[PDB]
């Protein structure tokens, strides 16, 4: 069984607010870059904040390749458009 | 040739170079303005030869 056990991204609160359309960490804006993914068991993207750092994780039962690929593509396009450094 | 001879200082404004900025989504373009200098030249030499 091929399982994705971790797909997490680390950001600053400012960059996440730019990407989540100005909304805070625990809420995912429906018009943001983290919305419009494939939902298999609920909300496919979760976000948390801790001391200026926002962690964005694909949900436990929503980690198919489509969600991972689309999240990576959205992050790349958003970083290129907004001139946000994407250091690996 | 300033033989018209109406004035003592002559000014020639300088023109600088514009900047280029990244265009971000949902962000207005950055407007650019430059404060430019000028080059001034004087009429100051008056020479004579007499006998």
């Amino acid at each position: 069984a091929i399982t994705c056990t971790a797909c997490t991204f680390t950001m600053t609160d400012a960059e996440f607010a730019i990407l989540n359309e100005g909304v805070a960490a625990p809420t995912i804006d429906p018009r943001g870059s983290f919305a419009g993914l494939q939902s298999l068991s609920g909300a496919p993207i979760t976000a948390s904040a801790s001391a200026g750092t926002t962690t964005v994780v694909v949900a436990a039962s929503n980690r198919n390749d489509a969600n991972i690929r689309t999240l990576a593509q959205r992050l790349r396009r958003a970083a290129q458009a907004n001139r946000i450094t994407f250091t690996a | 040739d300033v033989t018209g001879k109406k004035g003592d200082r002559f000014h020639i404004p300088n023109i600088g170079r514009a900047s280029v900025f990244d265009k971000l989504p949902e962000t207005p373009v950055q407007l650019q303005a430059r404060q430019e200098s000028d080059f001034y030249v004087d009429i100051d030499k008056y020479k004579e030869s007499s006998f």
